[PDB]
RNA sequence: GGCGAGCCCGAGGGGCUCUCGCUUCUGGCGCCAAGCGCCCGCCCGGCCGGGCGCGACCCGCUCCGGGGACAGUGCCAGGU
RNA sequence: CUGUUUAAUUAAAACAAAGCAUCGCGAAGGCCCGCGGCGGGUGUUGACGCGAUGUGAUUUCUGCCCAGUGCUCUGAAUGU
RNA sequence: AGCGCCGUUCCGAAGGGACGGGCGAUGGCCUCCGUUGCCCUCGGCCGAUCGAAAGGGAGUCGGGUUCAGAUCCCCGAAUC
């Protein structure tokens, strides 16, 4: 039959991300002698509002250590800081809010955020508005490090890999109700065209798995496995349970 | 003098002697291009006997396709 | 020799300058819009015989080729004749009109007279 | 000496930048230039079979600058005296109607078609063999020839310095046949220490393993440990 | 290397064994070397214009880290 | 609720909607595109994010059944 | 297999430029200047190129003229 909704959002013709008016990237420095053997000062100038993202964006110069020229990048603004602050980085950098630092330095139950996979990546864990990790196990032989994720995940990663201390600002975004569709409108009008929310049942049959009938109705489990084909995945996608929720996560 | 010694030890291309060489060779024309031009033939006697004459005029390129 | 950047790049070698060995085409080509090839045909019509009197101007046809620089060369090169100015359209046949308005001490009526218009 | 002061510049981390160091080993090297030295890398790393391992084992400089001394005056002819010879003896042989004026030309041969020929027949007295040939297939069959032909072989660093003796870019094979009256001595001189490296020790070295060399950052990193162990041990 | 500490032997001194550092009140500035030591053509023992080194330690075989004989790739076989 | 829809027979009680939920995924990943490459979209993105569905403002409720069909977890203790 | 396709910074030796100094040569009125050739030194392109007659984009306005032109033609007055 026809192709659904679900398989459109590989070709990328009118499901690209609304990308123009974001002001950059927001990443960290990478790794270089003056952040792994000491630190540097640098500055914020302001901080932004990247749209698509609720989290603000902070505009933190600093000063190439190698050539006279000052080197302009775009943190993710921790909660807290503000304009003027001197922002550091680096090893032995002094544990403040907004002190992007290796984890092997700070010590146990340090909440960060804009924490790093892998050593070199620029940050890529725990970015969103308002979320953070939890730093513990420390190990002074095999050098690695578990942080506790906002998912609940207890990821061991290295003891290199650098984070900013504190968390992101923009903290408690979901707490208002949208109340209408028109601030959801905008909201995705500024994300990305991620709204062509239609039910599944209410579309036709030859569009959709579970669409038909003189009813509305499912008609089929819509618990489908993760072995399906591509335009089957359709509600829920390996689903181990349904239902209103007992305990937290009950999974090790 | 040498291109039978060179056609034999070329046949039995499983030999410890060899496969060293075979694999340095895949490694190296790996880390290379996919169509360039070799100077000179890499396999002297079967470059010969299919009509290599070192000569101004003869061009050898050596060439990646994939398997499968 | 201390290569203190970390990028290496191309080394300034010596280009040759071309000095080939032989001509590829046995001569130069002639010009075929020259002066007389330029400023082909007077426009003898009301509104160009008015420009004459009125404007010390005259109407020419011209070449699509050409410009208001070829135009005047042409016109002093021919003529004997200064120019002020040149004012160029295309005429919707297909060709170029020209407007050459001449310098103050020429008069349009005796170079009109000279050339037969 | 009337104001002359001294303006230090503190090169530590977070104040006044750094000088322009050598930077040698980490710009960014082209394509080719990765490919030659992790090829040389992959050479050392690797083990290479006992038949190519014979090569960095070759002659010493002494040796073979007297190897070069003696190979000087066997030089083959190049074209300008070639056709001079050409010439001259044309020019004798219808001047003065000679015969025979020339009784033997004493000249070595060059080539592996030539040398493999000379070793099979037997009418090689000593042969030089080059290092630097880069398909060593062309060259791995000689030493194990010339050691059952019983034919002394020497191994020689640098393809180049032979060609030079030759007239050519590349000459990879010397075969010493034929030698003057003023020279045996010398040439037996030579003959008796190749025959002692090489072909007196052929079975030793046709059983030794080369290669198998880790970098330096694990070779450092596997003594520290050693060290580590010995101190918790003692 | 102590303007720094370490655990000891110990009379100066010794290194068993260890960690490097020279930027933390400030919305300032910071590059194209100061100094020192040698070598040249110029004014009879003087003056101008230039080169090298120390400043900025030496050597080395991967740009640096993270995985690693796994992941993936080519073919075959069985489920769905 | 405001909005949208069968242009050329329907304007709706239909669709959408905020709210309430559920499931997958910690990047060698979830869902997809591609004949092909470790090629692309989400991704200038990182669980207050992305992807897939049910219901449809607020208040009050979310009864009982895993026998069946699905989804998921575990162990070469164990049949094929 | 292939016309070709993927991709736009990715796996590229992807700057042909100028300043300053030194040396050699040429020319003009060889006083004084302008170039050629070599050496040293410096120099991220966010990567060739296209993409708006409503986006950014320096500077013309007044009177008169024809059957048909007008900030364009004539006169006068300005600017880049
Ligand atoms: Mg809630
Ligand atoms: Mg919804
Ligand atoms: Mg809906
Ligand atoms: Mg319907
Ligand atoms: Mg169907
Ligand atoms: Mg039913
Ligand atoms: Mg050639
Ligand atoms: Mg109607
Ligand atoms: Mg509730
Ligand atoms: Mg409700
Ligand atoms: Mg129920
Ligand atoms: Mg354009
Ligand atoms: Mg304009
Ligand atoms: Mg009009
Ligand atoms: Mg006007």
């Amino acid at each position: 039959g026809r192709v659904i909704r679900g398989q459109r959002k590989g070709a990328g013709s009118v499901f690209r991300a609304h990308v123009k008016h974001r002001k950059g990237a927001a990443r960290l420095r990478a790794v270089d002698f003056a952040e792994r053997h000491g630190y540097i000062k640098g500055i914020v100038k302001d901080i932004i509002h990247d749209p698509g993202r609720g989290a603000p964006l902070a505009k933190v110069v600093f000063r190439d250590p190698y050539r006279f020229k000052k080197r302009t990048e775009l943190f993710i603004a921790a909660e807290g800081i503000h304009t003027g602050q001197f922002v550091y980085c680096g090893k032995k950098a002094q544990l403040n809010i907004g002190n992007v630092l290796p984890v092997g330095t700070m010590p146990e139950g340090t909440i960060v955020c804009c924490l790093e996979e892998k050593p070199g990546d620029r940050g890529k864990l725990a970015r969103a508005s308002g979320n953070y990790a939890t730093v513990i196990s420390h190990n002074p032989e095999t050098k690695k490090t578990r942080v506790k994720l906002p998912s609940g995940s207890k990821k061991v990663i290295s003891s290199a890999n650098r984070a900013v201390v504190g968390v992101v600002a923009g903290g408690g975004r979901i707490d208002k109700p949208i109340l209408k569709a028109g601030r959801a409108y905008h909201k995705y009008k500024a994300k990305r065209n991620c709204w062509p929310r239609v039910r599944g049942v209410a579309m036709n049959p030859v569009e959709h798995p579970f669409g038909g009938g003189n009813h509305q109705h499912i008609g089929k489990p819509s618990t489908i496995r993760r072995d399906a084909p591509a335009g089957r995945k359709v509600g829920l996608i390996a689903a181990r349970r349904t239902g209103r929720l007992r305990g937290t996560k009950t999974v090790q | 003098g040498a291109y039978k010694y060179i056609q034999e030890l070329w046949r039995k291309k499983q030999s410890d002697v060899m496969r060293f060489l075979l694999r340095v060779r895949c490694w190296q024309y790996r880390q290379l291009s996919a169509l360039h031009r070799a100077p000179r033939p890499t396999r002297p006697d079967k470059a010969r006997r299919l009509g290599y004459k070192a000569k101004q005029g003869y061009v050898i390129y050596r060439i990646r396709v994939r398997r499968g | 020799k201390i290569r203190t950047s970390p990028t290496f790049r191309r080394p300034k070698t010596l280009r040759l300058r071309r000095q080939p060995k032989y001509p590829r085409k046995s001569a130069p080509r002639r010009n075929k819009l020259d002066h007389y090839a330029i400023i082909k045909f007077p426009l003898t019509t009301e509104s160009a015989m008015k420009k004459i009197e009125d404007n010390n101007t005259l109407v020419f046809i011209v070449d699509v080729k050409a410009n208001k620089h070829q135009i005047k060369q042409a016109v002093k090169k021919l003529y004997d004749i200064d120019v002020a100015k040149v004012n160029t359209l295309i005429r919707p046949d297909g060709e170029k009109k020209a407007y050459v308005r001449l310098a103050p001490d020429y008069d349009a009526l005796d170079v009109a007279n000279k050339i037969g218009i | 000496n009337p104001l002359f002061e001294k303006r230090p510049k503190n090169f530590g981390i977070g104040q006044d930048i750094q000088p322009k160091r050598d930077l040698t080993r980490f710009v960014k090297w082209p394509r080719y230039i990765r490919l030659q030295r992790q090829r040389a890398i992959l050479y050392k790393r690797l083990k290479v079979p006992p038949a190519i391992n014979q090569f960095t084992q070759a002659l010493d400089r002494q040796t073979a600058t007297q190897l070069l001394k003696l190979a000087h005056k066997y030089r083959p002819e190049t074209k300008q005296e070639k056709k001079q010879r050409l010439l001259a003896r044309a020019e004798k042989k219808a001047a003065g109607k000679g015969d025979v004026p020339t009784k033997r030309p004493p000249v070595l041969r060059a080539g592996v078609n030539t040398v493999t020929t000379l070793v099979e027949n037997k009418k090689a007295q000593l042969v030089v063999i080059a290092h630097d040939v880069d398909p060593i297939e062309l060259v791995v069959f000689l030493p194990a020839l010339c050691r059952k032909m019983g034919v002394p072989y020497c191994i020689i660093k640098g393809k180049a310095r032979l060609g030079r003796l030759v007239h050519r870019k590349t000459c990879t094979t010397v075969a010493f046949t034929q030698v003057n009256s003023e020279d045996k001595g010398a040439l037996a001189k030579l003959v008796e220490a190749i025959r002692t490296n090489y072909n007196d020790r052929y079975d030793e070295i046709r059983r030794h393993w080369g290669g198998n060399v880790l970098g330096p950052k694990s070779v450092a990193r596997i003594a520290k440990l050693e060290k580590a162990k010995a101190k918790e041990l003692a």
